[PDB]
């Protein structure tokens, strides 16, 4: 729950750093798509 | 129309804000103590030898 | 000075490795120099290791292999490695020892200088004061290079990190041009180069190149094939310092010295360390690389009262492109600065991939002012910068938020992106860039927008160049 | 049935022999009564053990994870005691079997195992936590020899097609099973489900067995088309159209 489920060793290490990495990119691309969402929900409503 | 959309776009919105949220609030910790705990374990298995 | 004659033993306790133990030497010194005669005649050189009362180390140089226990001849020196540094070793090409190997006579030495080379007073230590031109436009435009000023470049196996080093080679330089060309034909300029830990195919290239670009007259070049010993792998960096160092502050002139492929280097010294016997340190690399690094990389800046001055640009591999692996984390700790390259740029059919992005410098701010260049540079790097970095989050941006909802100041942005890595960085092997043109194609870009955007420009340079 | 008893209680250090005497005799019989034998050796890791105990009690220069450098060195003489000899008749089939420390792959035994050996089972922990059995992944089981193995005569011409092919939807449904908890069913479409579905009726049907089922081939290879038939016979790109014009409609 706490720890990902995984040996731990240097080849781990690299491949939990790119899942990282990954995590990091989606949570950036997400924001980029709230912004525009947002974006649409205030100019709906602005007049 | 401009009522319809507004009406579905805020569910979307939720959605959106739900998914951002739960990335950020329990993947992100979780991975990180994973690599602090398998450092830990690479060097102390370098300290034996 | 030394008149005595040489002494020779016959006497071979054991052999082990890479080493020789013998015995029976009188008042033996350690790091004394040692010749070798084998029974078949060939000859090797070699190094004192260990020494301990009538005890003695050896470790030959080329590498141990059918050395008999009576047979053998151990001539000694007496005196530690002393290279014969010369001013007219500029046109040459040597190996590791530094035998040459262009078909040219041996060095007729000027000055015999000790190879490990002298700490150099911190009280007589010059700031550096001006910049220079590698002939890189993204270099130079957006990170200036001093006199003075050590500035690594990390790369990766699999980038052609050779090529940009080569192109660096054949068109350093000087700016001082900026006033009139009369006054710049006064050129006592030099570049020293150490391919070290370099395969076949990349020696020969580099021996073409630069016989290629005729301007070998004021290139010194040092050759280390990877089949060489591997001890001579850690004596070729000393050499190519202490032939710098004469130059720099005998002849007042103004050197660039550029090393290749640090990791060897440090792989050079982990096996010298593991064959010493010693204990070992981090991650298999002994503790004290950094003072080792360090004692390298320190033979650099400017001298008061000498005119003239040191300039270094080590390069190193990264390790399956991580950054926190020892040996760019201690170049970084000891240099100013650091340049990046990056594997999607260069998988992007971009030459050379220089990310700016990450890349940083530590002395741009004093290297660029009036004068000495335009009063023009820093604030368009500052725009450039800030525009670029805007460009690809708005092409992240648009990625997920459509094309359809953006403005049209965010298809300048994007327009923006892609001249500038279609011009700016894009440059090819042989286009020498300037200063003065790199500034060039940095307003041309700039003046894609109006004014207004460009926020971090001062009006008072914008009523001057933005309007051209 | 010849057997060698080694018990946990018994001396530690005769473990290194133990598997040395049931190979002599097993070339013996290979080779001098001409007769077709099967060999098992059971708890390598127990092996495994000896060795690093008494290389321990030498003092040697120790390798990785505190076992012997030369551990691939034994373990190459004790599995390479295997295989077929011109002019003879009898031939030597090993099947060993070994425990997983805390079922990691990279642990040097099973490592070493799977280098000098032919490949893998692995009896996977999961399935079993699921009540299966033979509680195996079919996913990472490897073996070199299956493919010139098989084929028209030797087994049948359909045979080979099947294997590739359901190893393929097999390794795309746990993909999808990932995505799955990665997002789940709402970005995704239909033919997950039906991957999912294909997933649940494999390991329905194709794994599970019991402690006496007896399955025939031809058998194995109606139960892998009727699972294969789950899907189009358009989507599958493995198996040539020539195989499904006569076996693919029914």
């Amino acid at each position: 729950k706490d720890r990902i489920e995984i040996f731990p060793s240097r080849m781990a290490q690299t491949i939990m750093k790119a899942r990282l990495k990954g995590a990091q990119t989606g949570r950036n691309l997400l924001k980029k798509k709230s912004d525009a969402l947002t974006l649409r929900f205030r100019q709906i409503l602005k007049k | 129309s401009l009522q319809t959309s507004f009406v579905t776009l805020d569910e979307a919105i939720k959605i959106t804000n739900r998914r951002v949220n739960a990335i950020e609030h329990v993947i992100i910790p979780r991975i990180e103590r994973t690599l602090a705990y398998i450092i830990t374990e690479l060097d102390e298995r370098e300290r034996e030898e | 000075y030394l008149s005595q004659p040489r002494l020779t033993y016959k006497t071979v306790s054991g052999v082990n490795g890479p080493l020789v133990i013998l015995d029976h030497v009188k008042f033996p010194r350690y790091a004394e120099i040692v010749h070798l005669t084998l029974p078949d005649g060939t000859k090797r050189s070699g190094q004192v290791l260990e020494v301990s009362g009538s005890k003695a180390v050896v470790q030959v140089f080329e590498g141990t292999s059918g050395i008999d226990a009576k047979k053998t001849s151990c001539e000694f020196t007496g005196d530690i490695l002393r290279t014969p540094v010369s001013e007219d070793m500029l046109g040459r090409v040597f190996n590791g020892s530094g035998k040459p190997i262009d078909r040219g006579p041996v060095v007729l030495a000027e000055d015999f200088l000790d190879i490990m080379g002298q700490p150099i007073n911190p009280q007589c230590r010059i700031y550096p004061e001006e910049m220079i031109q590698t002939g890189i436009s993204a270099i130079d435009g957006m990170n200036s290079i001093a006199r003075g000023q050590k500035i690594p470049i990390f790369s990766a196996a699999g980038l052609p990190h050779n090529e940009i080093a080569a192109q660096i080679c054949r068109q350093a330089g000087l700016v001082k041009k900026s006033k009139d060309v009369v006054d710049y034909s006064e050129e006592n300029f030099a570049i020293v180069f150490a391919a070290m830990g370099v395969n076949m195919e990349t020696a020969r290239f580099f021996k073409s190149d630069f016989e290629e670009n005729g301007s070998m007259d004021n290139v010194c070049l040092f050759l280390n094939l990877a089949n060489d010993p591997t001890i001579e792998r850690i004596i070729t960096p000393r050499l190519a310092l202490t032939t710098a160092e004469f130059l720099a502050y005998q002849c007042e002139k103004h050197v660039l010295v550029i090393l290749t492929d640090m990791s060897s280097y440090a792989e050079a010294l982990r096996e010298v360390s593991a064959a010493r016997e010693e204990v070992p340190g981090r991650r298999g690399f002994p503790g004290y690389m950094y003072t080792d690094l360090a004692t390298i990389y320190e033979r650099a800046g400017r001298v008061e009262g000498r005119n003239g001055s040191i300039t270094q640009i080590p390069i190193l591999t990264m390790p399956n492109d991580d950054i926190t692996h020892p040996i760019p984390d201690l170049t970084g700790y000891i240099t100013e600065g650091q340049i990046y390259v990056d594997r999607q740029l260069h998988n992007r059919q971009i030459y050379p991939p220089i990310n700016v992005l990450p890349s940083l410098s530590r002395l741009m701010k004093s290297a660029i002012g009036e004068g000495m260049t335009r009063k023009d540079h820093a604030d368009v790097s500052n725009q450039l910068y800030a525009c670029y970095a805007i460009g690809k989050d708005v092409q992240a941006m648009k990625a997920v938020v459509g094309e359809e909802a953006l403005t049209s100041d965010d298809l300048l942005y994007l327009e923006f992106l892609q001249k500038f890595e279609k011009n700016f960085i894009t440059q090819g092997p042989y286009e020498n860039r300037t200063v003065y043109e790199t500034l060039d194609i940095g307003w041309q870009l700039l003046r894609i927008f109006p004014k207004e955007m460009l926020k971090r420009i001062p009006q008072s340079t914008l009523s001057e160049f933005y309007p051209r």
